[PDB]
C-alpha cells in the first residue's frame, strides 16, 4: 500500500512490513462491484504467479541469489537506498524489469534443478 | 506375445444364477487394456468392456468388470436367457491383440 | 526404487468447449461507427500472434462435430439483435397499401401514423415486388413481413460492414490449427499448432456463394459431412478467388416521413435519372476455368462420373437465389448463367452479368433472426469482392449439382474447420528418484 | 448407426487368393476409425490378422507377406470400403473372418491404445472353406 | 502456454517443461462471455494450486515426493516411462489411478506435517 | 472448512482433520456466489500466507501464548472443548493475536536476512 | 368492451386484425 | 414432502390468530381432478405473428 | 416486545409450598429462550435459584431438592408460562423473586456460553414474605 | 464506517482536473440511474394529441 511513498528506499523498507495489509476482518451498480472484484482478484492473483515462480511463494522481502548486473544500475547500496525513493528507482530499472523477472526464473529454475540432482 | 487365459473353459448356470468369469494374463496389465465379449452361437462377437471395467452403451448394466493386476473377472448379475455363449477376453496392452480361450455359459 | 514426483505445467490436453471471446481489430466500431456485430466490446484489441508448432504431434480434427462454429453461430445472431432493439419499430405499416398495377418496384398508398396520435397522414412509398403479398387497377398489397413478425427499421448510424472477428481462448485452454495442406477437415493433422486466438473471420452472410472468405494453400476443396449423403451440402473452397462486381446504378432517394415521436421511416422515393436493373459482373475465363477444377475434384469423389451443374431448382428468394449485402442494400441474385454446363464446360471467355433484386424486408437466418427493414441507399452503390467457395447439394451416369442450399454455419465452416478448442491439464504424476518430501 | 457387412460365403480350391470385402456403413471416414481384420477358427478362439490404421496397412507376424488390407473412404455412390486379400490358401484357412471398426476420435476413450484397439464394431462374417 | 513440447518424450520434454516455465504475462454479447471465462479460469487455476499445496508443493513446478512408487499404478521402468512415452501417453496410462494417488500424497504430506510437529515437541 | 467432528473436542477432532479435496435467474446466482468464493477463500490463504503458513494445515508458530487471552491449560482446552467453544471463548483476541502472528513472522524475515548479511 | 350474452359465457367483441387498418369481430 | 412418525403444526405464534396454521401429515390423501369437458382451441391472429 | 408478569405479592407461613408463575409475552418458544430464577433478598445482592435451558432444568446447590422449575411453552390461549415451586418455607426465603429470559438463539450473541447466561429480560417481581 | 485516510508526506503529485475520468463516471453513472429509473413507469404514448 501507498504509504511511505516519500521515503527513500532505505527508511521505506522498514515501514513497508510495520502494516503489511492485515486485520481486513443487475442495476447499475451491480455490474460495476463484479468487474471491480474480478479484475482485483486476476490482478493479485497474477501478482503471486511471479512472485511463487521465484520461489517467493510467502514472503514479503524475499532474498535472490540472481547477482544485481551493472548495466541494470551502475548506482551504489547508499545512492540507491538513502537518496532514492521507490517510484524513481522502478523509473530508473523500468527498462530491465522483463529481463530481470526472467533472470529470476530462470535462477529458480537452476536451483530447483540442482535440489532434485541432490536428492538423487 | 502376452497370453491370456480365461479360468472357467466351460460353465453350467441358470436364470438367476450370477457367475464370475476370470482371465489371467502372461504379463501385468497394469493400464487395464482389456476388453470382453460375448459370441451368440452363428453371430459375430458383441463388446461388452473396455479398459477393464467400462461398459458401451445399448450393453446391459448387469454386465460389470474387474481389473487387479494380472487377474481380470467379469460378472454377470441375474443371468438371463440371451446371456448364454461364449465370452471372450482380450488385452489390447501390446500388439498384437490376444484373446482367450472361450467359457461357454449354458443352462 | 521409483517415488512420485507432481510436475506442473506437462503437455497433456483434453477436446473441451467453452465461451470464446472476441478480439476485433483495433479500429473498434470501425474508427467509431457502430457495427452490427458490436466490434469495439471484442475488448481484447489483438496485438501480437503468439503461436507454437506442436512437433510430432497428430491430432484428431472433426469440422462437423466443431463448437466453435455453432458459438458463432450464436454470437452473429444475437449481435444481430441486440443491435436492432434500439432502431424503429415498424408497426405502423403493417397497413392495406393502395399499389399502383398494371420494373419490380411498386408505388403504393397507404394511411400512416404521424407524430400526433390524433392525426393521420396519406404516405406514397415505392415498395420491391418481393416485399409485397396480395392481399387476396390498384390492386390492394400488404407487406410480406406482417403476418409472421413486426419489423424493425436499421439504425441510420448502423453499419453492416463485415470486419473480422477472431474467436480466442480463456487461460487454461488453447486452439489447435491444423495447418495442413488439402484438409478435408475430418481425420488425422500432422502439424497441428496451438493458437490463442484465430485469423479474422469476416462474418459474411451470403447463400449460394462464400464471398470475401479465406481460400485454400494447393487446392480446391471439397468438405461434406456425408458425401453418399445427397441432404447434405457439398462446401468447396478455393485455391484463387474468382472476382464478383456487383453494383446498383440507379440514383436513389430516401425520404424520411415522421411516423411517431422522434421515429422517421426512410422510404424509397424515386429515381433521379434512368432506371438501370442491378447486376454482378463475373469473368467467364476466370469462372469457367475455376468451375473446371472444382468438376475435376468432384469427379475424384464421385467415381469419375459427368458433373452437371445446374440451375437451382425454385422457391423463396432467400433460398434460391444469391443474398449478400452490397452497402447496406440486399442482393438478390440470378444465378443461373453461373451454374449452367457439362463437364468430361461452355467456352464463353467474356463478362457474365447476373441480374439481382433488391429486397428491403430483411430475414437472414430463417426464423432464428430477427426481421428488419433496411433504409434505402441515397447514391449508387459498387462493392468489390471476391469469392472464395460454392455450397452445392447433390441430387439423386451423371451427378447434378444445384447450387446454394445449406445452413448458417455453413459460411463460416470454411473459416473454423481447421480450429479445435482443447482443455489444457497441467497437473502430471510421473515416477523419478527424488524420494524426499 | 453404425453396420458392417462382409462379402458373403466363399469355397475355393487351395493355392487361390481370396478377397474379403468390408463396406462400412455409418463410419464418417477411415480417418477417424480403424479397421481391424479378425479370423475365428470354426472351434478356437479369435485370432488378429491386420488393420488399416490412419491409412496405415500392417499385419501381426503370422500374417505377413501373406494377407493384403486395402481401404477407401466415402464416396458419392458407395460407403467406405476395406478388403481383405489372402494369398496362397491353404486348409487350414477354414475359418470365419470378421472386420471391425472402432473410433479413434478421442484419444481418452480407452477403446484404442497406441494402435492397439479393441473392436467396437463387428460384421457378419464370411467363413471361407478350402 | 504449456503445450510446447507435446510429442517429445518424456524425458527430454521435461527439460523444456521449465524453459517456457509462464515466464511473462505482463451488457452486450461479449461483456459476459470474459467474465464467464474470466471467473472459470481462476477457479480452475485456484483449483490446480489447492491440490499443489496439499501435497505440500505450495508453489515448486517439479516437486519431490515422498511417496513409493505402487507398481500396480505402473510395472514399466524409469527408462520405458522416460524414453519412449509422452505425457499424454503417460496420463492416459496412469489415468485409473489418479484420485488414489492424489489420495496418497495427500495422507503422505498430513504424515510428514504430524511427524514436524511431534519433532517440534 | 471440515464440518463433521464439530462436537469432538479438539484434541480428537485436530486428529480428524484430514483430505481437504479428494441471462437467468441462475444465470447471475452461481457468478455471484464463484466470485465470492474466490475472494473469501483468497482472503484465507492472504491471511494464513502472512504468518508464514502458507501451504500448511497445521501450522507452528513462534507466538507465546499470552494468558490475557486465557489462563486456561492444554489438557482443558483440548480435552472438554470443541472449536467452536473455543473460538467463542477468544472470540475478542482474534485481532490481536493477527497482528501478533504477522508482527512475528516480519521479526523472522528481518532475521533471517539479518543472518545472511 | 365485451358483449356477452366455471360456466362459460358467449362474449362477442370485435377487435383487431394482422392488418392495423381491418378489424375482425371475435366470438 | 410428508412428515416421518406424526401429524406435525407449525405456527409462527400459536396465541396469534392472524398466523396461519400450517399441518404437515405423516400420511398424504390422494385427491384426483378431472375436467371431463373436451374443449377446442381455437387460435385468431391479433396481431403480425 | 418481550414483557414478563409474575404471580403477585404472597404471605406465607413457614414450612408452606409457594408457587410463583412466570408468564412470558414475546417469547416464540422456550426451546430458544432460556428461563433464569433470581432472587433479591431486602438490601442485599440478587442470587440465582435455577433454570429450565433446552427444556432441561436444573437448580443451584444451595438450592437443590428445595425448588422446582417448570414451564410450558405456546399454546392457543396462553403465552409461554414458567412455574417456581419453593418447598419448606423457612424465614431466610423472603426475597423478590425474578423471572428472566434469555435468547439463546445464535451461539455468537455472548449473553450465554454452556447455559450460564446474562439475563437479559427481567420480571416484575414477587416479593414473598414468611 | 470508518474513513481510513492515510496522509503521503513527502510526495507531490500533479492533478489536471479537466483530464479526470471520475467525473466522466459520474455523469455516465448518473445518466443510467436516470434510464433506469424510468423504465418501470408509465409510458404517456396517448398524450401526444
Ligand atoms: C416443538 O416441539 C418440541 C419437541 O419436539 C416441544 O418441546 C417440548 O415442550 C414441552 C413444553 O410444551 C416440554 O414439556 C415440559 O417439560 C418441562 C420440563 O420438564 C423437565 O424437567 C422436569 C423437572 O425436572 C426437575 O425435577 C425432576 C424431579 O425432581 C428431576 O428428576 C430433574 O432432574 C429436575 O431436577 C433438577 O431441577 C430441580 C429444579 O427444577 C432441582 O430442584 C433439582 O435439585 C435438580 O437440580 C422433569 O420432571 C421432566 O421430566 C419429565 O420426563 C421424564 C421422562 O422424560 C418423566 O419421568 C418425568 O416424570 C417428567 O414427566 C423434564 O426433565 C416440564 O416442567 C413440563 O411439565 C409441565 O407440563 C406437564 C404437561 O405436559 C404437567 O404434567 C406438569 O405437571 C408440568 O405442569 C406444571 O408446570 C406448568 C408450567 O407453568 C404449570 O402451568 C402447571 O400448573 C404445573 O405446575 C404444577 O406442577 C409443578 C410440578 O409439576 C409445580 O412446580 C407447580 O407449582 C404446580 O403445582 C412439560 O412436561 C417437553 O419436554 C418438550 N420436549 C422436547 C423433546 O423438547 C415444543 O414445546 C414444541 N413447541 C411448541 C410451540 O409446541
Ligand atoms: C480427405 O483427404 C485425405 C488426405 O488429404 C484423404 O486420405 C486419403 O484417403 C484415401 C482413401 O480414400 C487413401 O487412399 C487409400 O490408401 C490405402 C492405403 O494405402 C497404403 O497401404 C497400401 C497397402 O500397404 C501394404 O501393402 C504394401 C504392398 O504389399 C506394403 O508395401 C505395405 O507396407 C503394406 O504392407 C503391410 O500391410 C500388409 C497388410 O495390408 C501386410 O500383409 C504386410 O506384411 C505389411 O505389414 C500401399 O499399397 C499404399 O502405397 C499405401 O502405403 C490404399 O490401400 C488404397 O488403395 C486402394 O485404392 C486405390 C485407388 O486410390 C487402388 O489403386 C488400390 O488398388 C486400392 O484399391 C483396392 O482396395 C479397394 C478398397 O475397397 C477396393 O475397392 C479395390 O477394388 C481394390 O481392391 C483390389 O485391389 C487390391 C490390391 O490393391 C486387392 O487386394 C483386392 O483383392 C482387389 O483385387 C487407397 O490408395 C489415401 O492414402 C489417404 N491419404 C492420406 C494422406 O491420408 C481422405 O480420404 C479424404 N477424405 C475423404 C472423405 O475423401
Ligand atoms: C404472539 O401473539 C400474542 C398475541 O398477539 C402476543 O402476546 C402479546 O404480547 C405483547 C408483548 O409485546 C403484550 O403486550 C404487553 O402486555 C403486557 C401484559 O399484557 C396483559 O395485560 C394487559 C393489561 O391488562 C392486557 O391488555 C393484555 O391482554 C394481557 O392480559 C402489558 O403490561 C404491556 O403494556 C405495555 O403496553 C403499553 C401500551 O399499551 C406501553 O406503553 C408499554 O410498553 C407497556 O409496557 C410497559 O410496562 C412496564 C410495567 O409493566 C413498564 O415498566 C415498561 O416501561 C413497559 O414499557 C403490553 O401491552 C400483549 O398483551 C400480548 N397479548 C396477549 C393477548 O397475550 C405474543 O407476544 C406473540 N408472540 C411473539 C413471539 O411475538
Ligand atoms: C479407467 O478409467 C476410465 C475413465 O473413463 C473408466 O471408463 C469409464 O468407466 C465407467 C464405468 O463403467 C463408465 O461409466 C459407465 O458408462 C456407461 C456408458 O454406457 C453407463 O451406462 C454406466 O451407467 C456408467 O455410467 C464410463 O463411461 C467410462 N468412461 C470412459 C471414457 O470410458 C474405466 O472404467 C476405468 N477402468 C476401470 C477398470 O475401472
Ligand atoms: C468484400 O470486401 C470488400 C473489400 O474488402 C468490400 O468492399 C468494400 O465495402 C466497404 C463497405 O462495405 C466500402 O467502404 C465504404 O465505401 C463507401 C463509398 O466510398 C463509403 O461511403 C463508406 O463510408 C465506406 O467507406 C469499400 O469502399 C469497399 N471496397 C471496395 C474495393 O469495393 C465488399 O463490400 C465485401 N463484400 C461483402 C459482401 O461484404
Ligand atoms: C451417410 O448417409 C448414408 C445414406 O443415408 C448412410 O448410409 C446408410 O447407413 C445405414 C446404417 O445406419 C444403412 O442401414 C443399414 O444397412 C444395412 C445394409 O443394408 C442393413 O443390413 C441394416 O439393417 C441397415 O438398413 C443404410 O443402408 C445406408 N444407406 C445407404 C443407401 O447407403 C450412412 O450411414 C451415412 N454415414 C454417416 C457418416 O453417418
Ligand atoms: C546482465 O546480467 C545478467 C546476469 O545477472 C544477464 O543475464 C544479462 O544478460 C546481463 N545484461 C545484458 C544486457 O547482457
Ligand atoms: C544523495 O546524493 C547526493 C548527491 O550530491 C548527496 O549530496 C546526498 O548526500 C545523497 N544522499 C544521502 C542520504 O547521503
Ligand atoms: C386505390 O387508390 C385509387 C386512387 O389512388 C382509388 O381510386 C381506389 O378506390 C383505391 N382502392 C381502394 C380499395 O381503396
Ligand atoms: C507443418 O508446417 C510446418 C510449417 O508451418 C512445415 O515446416 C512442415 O513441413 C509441415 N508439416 C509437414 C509434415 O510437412
Ligand atoms: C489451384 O492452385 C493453383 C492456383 O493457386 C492452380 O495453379 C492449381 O492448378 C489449382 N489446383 C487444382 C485444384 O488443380
Ligand atoms: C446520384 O443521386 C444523388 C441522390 O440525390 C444525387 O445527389 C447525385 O447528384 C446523383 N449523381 C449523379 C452523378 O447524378
Ligand atoms: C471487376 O473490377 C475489377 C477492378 O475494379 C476489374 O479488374 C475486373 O476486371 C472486374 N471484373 C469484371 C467481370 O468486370
Ligand atoms: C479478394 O478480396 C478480399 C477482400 O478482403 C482480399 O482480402 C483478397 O486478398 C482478394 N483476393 C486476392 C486473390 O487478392
Ligand atoms: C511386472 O513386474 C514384475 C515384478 O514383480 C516383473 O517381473 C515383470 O516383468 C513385470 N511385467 C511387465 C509387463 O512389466
Ligand atoms: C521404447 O520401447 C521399445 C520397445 O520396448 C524400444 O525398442 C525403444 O528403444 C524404447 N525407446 C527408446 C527411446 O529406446
Ligand atoms: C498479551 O500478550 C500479547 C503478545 O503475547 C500482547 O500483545 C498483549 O499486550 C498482552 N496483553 C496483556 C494484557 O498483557
Ligand atoms: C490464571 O492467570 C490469572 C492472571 O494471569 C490469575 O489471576 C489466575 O489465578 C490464574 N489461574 C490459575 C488457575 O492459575
Ligand atoms: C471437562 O470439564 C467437565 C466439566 O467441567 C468435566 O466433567 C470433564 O471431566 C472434563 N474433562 C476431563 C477429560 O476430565
Ligand atoms: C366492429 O366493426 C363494426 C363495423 O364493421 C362496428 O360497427 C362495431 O362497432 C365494431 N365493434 C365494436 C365492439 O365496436
Ligand atoms: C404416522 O404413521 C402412519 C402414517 O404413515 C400412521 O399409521 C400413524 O397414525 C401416523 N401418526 C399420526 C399421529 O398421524
Ligand atoms: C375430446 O375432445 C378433443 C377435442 O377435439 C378431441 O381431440 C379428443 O379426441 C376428445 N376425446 C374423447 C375421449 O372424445
Amino acid at each position: 500500500f501507498l504509504g511511505a511513498a516519500g521515503s527513500t528506499m532505505g527508511a521505506a523498507s522498514i515501514t513497508l512490513t510495520v502494516q503489511a495489509r492485515q486485520l481486513l476482518s443487475l442495476t447499475v451498480w451491480g455490474i460495476k462491484q463484479l468487474q471491480a472484484r474480478v479484475l482485483a482478484v486476476e490482478r493479485y492473483l497474477q501478482d503471486q504467479k511471479f512472485l511463487g515462480l521465484w520461489g517467493c511463494s510467502g514472503k514479503i522481502i524475499c532474498c535472490t541469489a540472481v547477482p544485481w548486473n551493472s548495466s541494470w544500475s551502475n548506482k551504489t547500496f547508499e545512492e540507491i537506498w538513502n537518496n532514492m525513493t521507490w517510484i524513481e528507482w522502478e523509473r530508473e530499472i523500468s527498462n530491465y524489469t522483463s529481463q530481470i523477472y526472467d533472470i529470476l526464473t530462470i535462477s529458480q529454475t537452476q536451483q530447483e534443478k540442482n535440489e532434485k540432482d541432490l536428492l538423487e | 506375445d502376452i497370453q491370456m487365459t480365461q479360468s472357467p473353459s466351460t460353465l453350467s448356470a441358470s436364470t438367476g444364477d450370477t457367475v464370475r468369469i476370470s482371465c489371467r494374463a502372461s504379463q501385468s496389465i497394469t493400464g487395464n487394456w482389456v476388453a470382453w465379449y460375448q459370441q451368440r452361437p452363428g453371430k459375430a462377437p458383441r463388446l461388452l468392456i473396455y479398459r477393464g471395467a467400462a461398459l458401451l452403451g445399448g450393453v446391459p448394466s448387469r454386465f460389470r468388470g474387474s481389473a487387479a493386476g494380472t487377474d481380470f473377472t467379469l460378472t454377470i448379475g441375474n443371468l438371463q436367457a440371451e446371456d448364454f455363449g461364449t465370452f471372450y477376453c482380450q488385452q489390447y496392452d501390446t500388439y498384437p491383440g490376444t484373446f482367450g480361450q472361450g467359457t461357454k455359459v449354458e443352462v | 526404487n521409483l517415488w512420485v514426483t507432481v510436475y506442473y505445467g506437462v503437455p497433456v490436453w483434453r477436446d473441451a468447449d467453452t465461451t470464446l471471446f472476441c478480439a476485433s481489430d483495433a479500429k473498434a466500431h470501425e474508427t467509431e461507427v457502430h457495427n452490427v456485430w458490436a466490434t469495439h466490446a471484442c475488448v481484447p484489441t489483438d496485438p501480437n500472434p503468439q503461436e507454437m508448432h506442436l512437433k510430432n504431434v497428430t491430432e484428431n480434427f472433426n469440422m462437423w462435430k466443431n463448437n466453435m462454429v455453432e458459438q458463432m453461430q450464436e454470437d452473429v445472431i444475437s449481435l444481430w439483435d441486440q443491435s436492432l432493439k434500439p432502431c424503429v419499430k415498424l408497426t405502423p405499416l403493417c397497413v392495406t397499401l393502395n399499389c399502383t398495377s398494371a420494373d419490380d418496384v411498386r408505388n403504393c398508398s397507404f394511411n400512416m401514423t404521424t407524430e400526433l396520435r390524433d392525426k393521420q397522414q396519406k404516405v406514397y412509398a415505392l415498395f420491391y415486388k418481393l416485399d409485397i403479398v396480395p392481399i387476396d387497377n390498384f390492386s390492394e398489397y400488404r407487406l410480406i413481413n406482417c403476418n409472421t413478425s413486426v419489423i424493425k427499421q436499421a439504425c441510420p448510424k448502423v453499419s453492416f460492414d463485415p470486419i473480422p472477428i477472431h474467436y480466442c481462448t480463456p487461460a487454461g485452454y488453447a486452439i489447435l490449427r491444423c495447418n495442413d495442406k488439402k484438409f478435408n477437415g475430418t481425420g488425422p493433422c500432422k502439424n497441428v499448432s496451438s493458437v490463442q486466438c484465430t485469423h479474422g473471420i469476416k462474418p459474411v452472410v451470403s447463400t449460394q456463394l462464400l464471398l470475401n472468405g479465406s481460400l485454400a494453400e494447393e487446392g480446391i476443396i471439397i468438405r461434406s459431412e456425408n458425401l453418399t449423403n445427397n441432404a447434405k451440402t457439398i462446401i468447396v473452397h478455393f485455391n484463387e478467388s474468382v472476382k464478383i462486381n456487383c453494383t446498383r446504378p440507379s440514383n436513389n432517394t430516401r425520404t424520411g416521413i415522421h411516423i411517431g415521436p422522434g421515429q422517421v421511416f426512410y422510404k424509397t422515393g424515386d429515381i433521379i435519372g434512368d432506371i438501370r436493373k442491378a447486376y454482378c459482373n463475373i469473368s467467364g475465363a476466370q469462372w469457367h476455368k475455376v468451375l473446371g477444377r472444382v468438376a475435376n475434384k468432384l469427379k475424384e469423389h464421385f467415381n469419375n462420373k459427368t458433373i452437371v451443374f445446374k440451375p437451382s431448382s425454385g422457391g423463396d428468394p432467400e433460398i434460391t437465389m444469391h443474398h449478400f449485402n452490397c452497402r447496406g442494400e440486399f442482393f438478390y441474385c440470378n444465378t443461373t448463367k453461373l451454374f449452367n454446363s457439362t463437364w468430361g464446360e461452355t467456352r464463353d471467355n467474356g463478362t457474365i452479368t447476373i441480374p439481382c433484386r433488391i429486397k428491403q424486408i430483411i430475414n437472414m437466418w430463417q426464423g432464428v433472426g430477427q426481421a428488419m427493414y433496411a433504409p434505402p441507399i441515397k447514391g449508387v452503390i459498387k462493392c468489390l469482392s471476391n469469392i472464395t467457395g460454392i455450397l452445392l447439394t447433390r441430387d439423386g451416369n451423371n451427378e447434378t449439382f444445384r447450387p446454394g442450399g445449406g445452413n448458417i454455419k455453413d459460411n463460416w465452416r470454411n473459416e473454423l474447420y481447421k480450429y479445435k478448442v482443447v482443455q489444457i491439464e497441467p497437473l502430471g504424476i510421473a515416477p523419478t528418484k527424488c524420494k524426499r518430501r | 448407426q453404425i453396420h458392417l457387412v462382409q462379402s458373403g460365403t466363399e469355397v475355393k480350391k487351395p493355392g487361390s487368393s481370396v478377397t474379403v470385402s468390408c463396406k462400412a456403413y455409418g463410419v464418417n471416414t477411415f480417418g477417424l476409425y480403424a479397421v481391424n481384420w479378425v479370423r475365428q477358427a470354426p472351434g478356437q478362439s479369435l485370432e488378429y490378422i491386420g488393420q488399416i490404421w490412419r491409412w496405415k496397412s500392417s499385419a501381426s507376424h503370422h500374417f505377413r507377406g501373406r494377407v493384403l488390407i486395402s481401404a477407401v473412404d466415402l464416396t458419392g455412390s458407395s460407403p467406405p470400403i476395406s478388403s481383405l486379400e489372402i494369398k496362397n490358401l491353404t486348409s487350414d484357412d477354414t475359418a470365419v473372418y470378421f472386420c471391425t471398426t472402432t473410433s479413434t476420435y478421442d484419444r481418452w476413450s480407452g477403446l484404442h491404445h497406441d494402435g492397439v484397439m479393441a473392436f467396437s464394431s463387428w460384421g457378419q462374417g464370411t467363413l471361407i472353406s478350402v
